[PDB]
């Protein structure tokens, strides 16, 4: 379906949808809590999406956004994501999860339907991924079927940098595109059939979780889709 | 695993 809004900065916050952690916090979407004194909150998830649903059959779509990951810590966790699911998808498990997946199912393709760019700050033993910070594409388990590495003088830079994901509805191809101003550049991507994934109605939003001495900031959000026919 |  065809489907636009435009968050040059987040001043407003009309359209937006706050879940578990996430708030409105200093003209940017906080998706993960702070105390009273700023410090994160730890084994928190939050997810901050754009309240109307949309389809994927027969569909195109471009979206940018930017970021900001602040850390406490040379120890940051867990990052956050960009995702795609049904409507009612509620706000996962904290943690490696991401607020994305149940415990008892994470990496179990069958049992999800989730697609999401991870940004990845702490590499979790529990499952396999890589011994780096990475970006990734996760198609309905937390272990990405598509990885980069994500260099860590840009995880730590305080930079605002940003995102583009596209998805070709004819090809079937899932792409990101990262950037730092004067830092790394990341491209990633995949073939997926996301309107087989996602037969009816999906809304698209951000994921956030801790961990510890992180939080992951949205500075600004914008989004278009069309026909393929 | 850090879990707890
Ligand atoms: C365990 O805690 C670390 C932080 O100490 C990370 O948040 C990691 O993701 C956690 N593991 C799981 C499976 O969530
Ligand atoms: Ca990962
Ligand atoms: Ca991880």
């Amino acid at each position: 379906s065809e489907l636009s809004f435009n968050y040059p900065n987040f001043q407003s916050v009309e359209d937006i949808t706050f879940q578990g952690g996430a708030s409105p916090r200093n003209e940017t979407l906080q998706l993960t809590p702070t105390d009273s004194n700023g410090i994160p909150i730890r084994q928190r998830a939050g997810h901050a999406v754009y309240s109307q649903p949309f389809q994927l059959r027969d569909t195109s779509f471009y979206t940018t956004f930017t970021f900001v990951i602040r850390t406490t810590s040379n120890s940051p966790a867990d990052g956050f994501a960009i995702f795609i699911a049904p409507p009612d998808f509620p706000v996962k498990r904290y943690g490696g999860y991401l607020g994305l997946f149940e415990p008892n199912t994470a990496t179990n393709t069958s049992a999800n339907k989730v697609v999401a760019v991870e940004f990845d700050t702490w590499v979790n033993t529990e499952w396999k991924e890589p011994r780096y910070r990475h970006i990734g594409i996760d198609v309905n388990s937390i272990v990405s079927v598509r990885v980069t590495r994500w260099q860590d003088k840009d995880v730590f830079s305080r930079s605002i940098a940003t995102a583009h994901v596209g998805y070709d509805g004819i090809s079937k191809i899932l792409t990101a595109f990262v950037t730092y101003p004067d830092g790394g550049n990341y491209v990633l991507s995949h073939v997926v059939d996301l309107a087989e994934i996602f037969p009816g109605d999906v809304r698209i939003g951000f994921s956030g979780a801790t961990g510890q001495y992180e939080t992951q900031y949205i500075h600004s959000w914008s989004f278009s889709s069309t026909s393929t026919n | 695993s850090s879990v707890g």
